């Protein structure tokens, strides 16, 4: 009973399910963008362009 | 049977085993050489040693003077 | 066909950008392109690759607008009609060495050079493919093979007999950056460089294939979640059965 | 679309054989073992399909305890199929409980309609 | 009553994909349907999203083509999907057919269901070949050619019915623009037909994987089979997103890649992987106009199933010898592809003329054969005398 | 609307099923049930019965095309080695 | 198939019309009925009479907007003239 209030009217039940889809998208799409160029260090272009300074 | 000039030869492109393109003045029979599968072709278009079945098609072409119509 | 007309197999090259999360090395892309305009691009276009492509990915903005501006295009004509040329900018492809393919036939014995701007994608094997095509050319023929005049040998190409030169020879090149550019370095760089121009969104597509696989699979697993759980009323459902009384 | 009369044909001459019934009915009854539908709890007679006319007349003759068996070894079947288990050994049909008790209605209605249909398309005799 | 049972509009929506009553032993193999209508859902859209960008010359199309791959933001993932989900759309309408030649479905009451079907595979191959050949790669232009002097060999017509479809003297740019209005247009009728093939579905309901009847113990779709549908509409967007994302162009043949000329041959050309099997039907047989009968004949022939089937109980579910000629004719299509996608080479002409002759004898001698002895075995199995 | 033919399947009240009687259903709740308690010694025991009774039928025509495709395909290039050209020779003639 | 609700049209048999009776109907073929036997005095006077009841409706809102339309158009075409260039200066501002 204390999460069925959570759960129990359907407004406030899609009303978390799309305030967690914004949360989930922002977060979801930094997290994979820093991880696929922490996987791929050294060869994406600004470490290029950071190792030729000329 | 093939030209009505003996003169001219004007002859189709389209080879009769795949459709290759012979290169001119080229080959052992002095008329044209298959570079796909090695057919071999005269000087008047007909198959002597390769693959292909047939001889080289003819196309329609008829005298107008200093000209040849080709249809 | 014999293995001579369908041409010896490419073999598995451990590439930098295989797997499902390596991307392309990009200054591999910026040496290939070096390679590219010292050695290719006397014979061969890439039509399909504009300027704008190669900001930000293999150089930066003014080092493309200064090699642009190294050729010329055709402008709009002046106030008489006669036409006039214009020095090259970010929005224009990059232009081939022949005006027109009778051209290209006339310079190149009449073997027409294809365009590479999608040569490692339209060839089987693909890298591997062109990689070995480059560092292939044997020394001297095998012995029994009688070439046409004009044409060279390579295994790998489909039928033993090419028409293109041996052209990566030791240190022909000089690198920006002071790598020892051999003949199998600068064929790797300009199949990397290769692969970029038929792939330009290699990178982002698998990044969004991460991100799509990964939402899926959540998906995929939480759907069978919910498929076993609104089944479970019918699962386990029972029956058992008295048979009536034959009076009736 | 056998046209059970035929089969029932082909049978009786197997079966009225001695040879042939010695050849062929191990390999026969091998041959119901091994197709499994003891397993789910059926009948042979529970097998046949019921979306003809004349079948559908079979499955009115019969009588109505057996109709209720029947309907209840399909909804046993269809429970058990949709478990992706078998029943326990326990409740597999024996082979002395596979009786063919469909068969003399089928071919009542059969011999019924071939009836029907010669004495629909007779001559006269002149 | 219920507003979704007196609407007009939801009333259908009602009697089709919430009340409907369904056999409630059916497995995940009665799944193919929905999972067709999703990729055909998905093969519109894309198409449409991917023709705003499409310039249908002959001179234009390649280029228009990568002008997609290239400058349009998005659009190698629409180009992807798009060919890539022809592909699954072809395996889930295999695996479809399959379902249908396995358990039963082709039979009364249900030959209607069947015929519907057949003439939506034969338009679905037609749209597939008119879409390959808008592409105007080497493979597209080489392929059009092939199959339009197969339509040349009508004998005292065909040379003018070739030269009504070319639209001139070869495959050029009057082809090209009408494969692609063509091409536009037919899966419109392909959505036609699906509709009327749910119409002759539904005045019988699905078959059971039992081949019993279903009509005592059903089960709606609402919630039960909505949501087993929802699990295999996951999986498929899932190797959907494998096979676009990560390997887009291992379906595909290179050659595709190369622009259209007219000039140069392939060294061996084929069509996209799903034709080879109609392509080596057509290949074994020694004659052009025999050639062309038999590859449509090839797709008739399961117009003739029902009436050879001569089982009498549904579906090879219960029958031993039934099932192993089943495998036996999946696995010698399979053979049938691979055949196709070689050369005229020994052996392989003789073996795509054997793997067409056990194709032929699979729907016109095996199955009544192999159907009337275990109908027979059933029965001496069990009654004595 | 118009009446239509006779059909195998009606609908929920007249189905069109044979009439049944003393046959009782039980079934329970989802919310009291726990889902997926069976995928735990079912999804190994149930699956090798599940392929023990059902592989068979499979493996005979894969071996049996499968031993043909690649006794075929080791004949093609034989014949197109430099050891099998009579060979070649005689039979493509 | 499903029930579906109360319509206002049925089929032949139960359309749904008020039960009526005593009410007869006597029609003849038409292979023994003179067809267009009714189209000379019929095209000019019952024309008339349907053209007499129906016309005024119809003819008076045309003639209100066309007097209005012409009214329009002729001070349109005057003041784009050289006599009323001072009114459209006027009218115009
Ligand atoms: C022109 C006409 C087109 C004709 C198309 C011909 C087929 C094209 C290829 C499509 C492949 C799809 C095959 C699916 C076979 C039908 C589905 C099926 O039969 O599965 C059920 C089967 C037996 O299950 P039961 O229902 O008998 O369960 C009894 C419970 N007591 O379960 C089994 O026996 C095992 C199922 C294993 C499926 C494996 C799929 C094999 C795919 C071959 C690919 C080959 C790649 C090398
Ligand atoms: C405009 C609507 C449109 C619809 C509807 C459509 N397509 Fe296509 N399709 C295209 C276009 C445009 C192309 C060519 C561009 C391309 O290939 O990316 C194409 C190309 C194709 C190709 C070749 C893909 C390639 O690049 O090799 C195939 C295969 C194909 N379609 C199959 C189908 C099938 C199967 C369906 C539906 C049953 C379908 N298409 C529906 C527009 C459509
Ligand atoms: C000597 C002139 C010449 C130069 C220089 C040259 N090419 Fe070529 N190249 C050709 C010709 C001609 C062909 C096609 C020959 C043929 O088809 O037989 C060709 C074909 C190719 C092919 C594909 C060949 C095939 O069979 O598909 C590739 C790949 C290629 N060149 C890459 C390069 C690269 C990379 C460079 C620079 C590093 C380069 N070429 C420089 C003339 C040249
Ligand atoms: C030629 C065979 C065939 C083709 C092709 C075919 N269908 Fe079916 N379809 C069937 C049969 C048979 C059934 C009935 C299944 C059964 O036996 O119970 C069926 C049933 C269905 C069903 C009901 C769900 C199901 O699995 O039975 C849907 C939905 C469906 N088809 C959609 C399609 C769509 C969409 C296409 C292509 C656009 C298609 N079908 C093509 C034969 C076919
Ligand atoms: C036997 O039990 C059943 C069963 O009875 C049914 C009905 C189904 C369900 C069947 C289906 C869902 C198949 C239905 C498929 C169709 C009706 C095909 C229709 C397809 C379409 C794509 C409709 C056409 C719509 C468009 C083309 C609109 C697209 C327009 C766009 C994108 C415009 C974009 C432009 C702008 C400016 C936004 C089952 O799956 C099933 O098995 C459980
Ligand atoms: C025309 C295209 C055909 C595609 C075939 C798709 C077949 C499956 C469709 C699934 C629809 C799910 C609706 C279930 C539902 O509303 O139940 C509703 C509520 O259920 C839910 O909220 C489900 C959670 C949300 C799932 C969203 C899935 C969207 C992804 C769809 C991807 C395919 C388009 C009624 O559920 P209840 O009766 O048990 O109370
Ligand atoms: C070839 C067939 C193609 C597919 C067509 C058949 C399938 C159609 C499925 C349509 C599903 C969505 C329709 C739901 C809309 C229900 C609203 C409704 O019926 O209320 C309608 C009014 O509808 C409208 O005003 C416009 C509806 C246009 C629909 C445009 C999509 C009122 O209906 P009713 O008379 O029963 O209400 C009485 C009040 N108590
Ligand atoms: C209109 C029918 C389209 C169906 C597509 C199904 C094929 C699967 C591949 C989808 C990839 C394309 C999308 C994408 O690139 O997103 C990528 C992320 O991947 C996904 O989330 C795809 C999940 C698919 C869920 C399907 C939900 C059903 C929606 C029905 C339509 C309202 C890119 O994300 P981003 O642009 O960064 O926001
Ligand atoms: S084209 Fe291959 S032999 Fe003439």
């Amino acid at each position: 009973s204390l999460y069925k209030t959570f759960f129990k009217r359907n407004a406030v039940f899609v009303g978390t399910i799309f305030a967690g889809a914004f949360v989930f998208q922002t977060v979801f799409d930094t997290a994979i963008t820093s991880w696929y160029e922490n996987h791929n260090k050294g060869k994406l272009w600004k470490d290029v362009k950071a190792r030729i300074a000329a | 049977d093939r030209v009505k000039d003996p003169q001219w030869l004007i002859m189709l492109g389209i080879c009769t085993h795949l459709g290759c393109v012979p290169i001119g003045e080229a080959g052992d029979f002095g008329g044209w050489f298959c570079p796909c599968h090695g057919s071999h072709y005269d000087i008047s278009g007909r198959i002597r040693k390769g693959p292909a079945p047939l001889n080289l098609e003819i196309p329609a072409y008829e005298f107008d003077g200093d000209k040849v119509i080709v249809g | 066909m014999t293995a001579a007309e369908h041409g010896l197999h490419a073999p598995a090259y451990a590439w930098s950008h295989n797997g499902p999360f390596e991307t392309f090395d990009h200054a591999s892309i910026r040496r290939g392109y070096q390679v590219y305009r010292e050695v290719c691009a006397a014979c061969h276009s890439l039509d399909r690759v504009a300027w704008r492509t190669l900001v930000g990915v293999s150089h930066t903005n003014e080092e493309v607008r200064n090699m642009a501006e190294e050729f010329e295009y055709d402008d709009e004509p002046d106030e008489q009609g006669n036409p006039k040329k214009r020095p090259g900018k970010l929005s224009d492809y990059i232009p081939g060495p022949y005006p027109n393919e009778q051209a290209a036939r006339a310079a190149n014995q009449g073997a027409l050079p294809p365009d590479l701007s999608l040569i490692v994608k339209a060839r089987h094997g693909g890298c591997d493919y062109i990689f070995s095509l480059l560092t292939g050319y044997p020394d001297e023929p095998p012995a029994g093979v009688a070439l046409p005049p004009g044409s060279n040998y390579n295994p790998y190409f489909p039928g033993g007999s090419i028409a293109m030169a041996r052209v990566l020879f030791d240190d022909m090149v000089e690198y920006e950056d002071g790598t020892p550019a051999t003949t199998s370095q600068m064929a790797k760089d300009v199949t990397t460089f290769l692969n970029w121009c038929a792939e330009p969104e290699h990178d982002e597509r698998k990044r969004l294939g991460l991100k799509t696989v990964i939402i899926l699979s959540s998906l995929y697993l939480l759907s069978i979640w919910v498929k076993k759980f609104k089944w479970a009323g019918i699962k386990t459902r029972k029956f058992v059965f008295n048979p009536p009384k034959p009076r009736k | 679309p056998q046209s059970f009369t035929s089969i029932a044909r082909i049978g009786d001459y197997i079966l009225k054989s001695p040879v042939l019934s010695k050849l062929c009915v191990p390999v026969a009854n091998q041959f119901i073992n091994l197709a499994g539908y003891k397993k789910l709890g059926l009948k042979f007679d529970d097998l046949i399909a019921e979306e003809n006319p004349i079948m559908q007349t079979a499955l009115r003759r019969l009588p109505e305890d057996e109709s209720y068996a029947r309907a209840y070894r399909i909804i046993r079947a269809h429970q058990t199929e949709l478990t992706h288990h078998l029943l326990p050994r326990n409740e597999w049909i024996k082979a002395q409980e596979d009786v063919p008790y469909l068969l003399p209605y089928i071919l009542e209605a059969e011999a019924a309609a071939k009836e029907k249909d010669e004495l629909d398309n007779i001559e006269v005799s002149k | 009553m219920a507003f979704r049972k007196s609407n007009v509009y939801l009333s259908l929506v009602n009697s089709y994909i919430i009340d409907s009553p369904q056999p409630s032993s059916i497995n995940y193999w009665w799944n193919m349907g929905s999972l067709l209508g999703l990729c055909l859902v998905i093969q519109i859209v894309t198409g449409i999203f991917m023709a705003m960008h499409y310039s249908s010359n002959i001179e234009l199309a390649f280029s228009s083509v990568e002008h997609i791959m290239r400058d349009v933001h998005n659009g190698y993932i629409l180009r992807y999907l798009h060919a890539n989900g022809a592909s699954f759309f072809f395996m889930v309408m295999f695996m479809h057919m399959a379902k249908g030649l396995y358990y039963g479905s082709y039979r009364s009451p249900r030959v209607t269901l069947w015929n519907v079907g057949v003439i939506i595979f034969i338009l679905t191959i037609a749209t597939a070949f008119l879409g390959y050949c808008c592409v105007y790669g080497q493979m597209s232009h080489w392929g059009a050619t092939v199959i339009t002097n197969l339509f040349s060999a009508i004998p005292f017509v065909g040379n003018d019915i070739v030269s009504w479809l070319w639209g001139g003297f070869s495959v050029s740019n009057p082809t090209i623009q009408r494969f692609f209005a063509l091409h536009y247009l037919v899966p419109f009728i392909i959505a036609a037909m699906v509709i009327m093939h749910l119409m002759a579905l539904h005045i019988h309901g699905s078959s059971n994987p039992l081949g019993i009847t279903g009509n005592l113990d059903r089960i709606p779709m609402h919630s039960y089979f909505i949501f087993k549908d929802l699990v295999t509409v996951f999986l498929f967007m899932l190797i959907l997103a494998l096979f676009v994302f990560y390997s887009p162009n291992t379906l595909g043949h290179p050659d595709n890649y190369i622009p259209g000329n007219p000039l140069v041959t392939p060294a061996s050309i084929v069509p996209e992987w799903y034709l080879l099997p109609f392509y080596a039907i057509l290949r074994s047989i020694p004659d052009k106009l025999l050639g062309v009968i038999t590859m449509f004949a090839a797709i008739l022939v399961l117009l003739v199933l029902p009436f050879t089937d001569r089982s009498v109980v549904r579906g090879n579910t219960f029958k031993v010898l039934s099932k192993f000629f089943f495998f036996i004719f999946v696995f010698n299509f399979v053979l049938l592809g691979q055949i196709g996608a070689c050369h005229v080479e020994v052996p392989y002409v003789l073996m795509g003329q054997i793997a067409t002759f056990i194709y032929f004898a699979y729907f016109l001698i095996i199955v009544p054969v192999i159907s009337t002895i275990e109908n027979v075995l059933f029965y001496i199995g069990r009654v004595n005398k | 609307g118009p009446p239509s033919g006779k059909t195998y399947m009606g609908w929920w009240g007249h189905m069109g099923g044979p009439k049944q009687k003393g046959i009782t259903s039980y079934a329970v709740s989802p919310y009291a049930q726990k889902p997926l308690q069976g995928i735990f010694h079912n999804a190994v025991f149930n699956s090798f019965r599940r392929f023990k009774s059902q592989f068979l039928y499979v493996l005979i025509p894969a071996g049996i095309y499968w031993y043909w495709w690649k006794n075929g395909n080791e004949y093609n290039e034989f014949l197109y080695s430099k050891a099998g050209r009579e060979e070649l020779e005689r039979v493509n003639v």
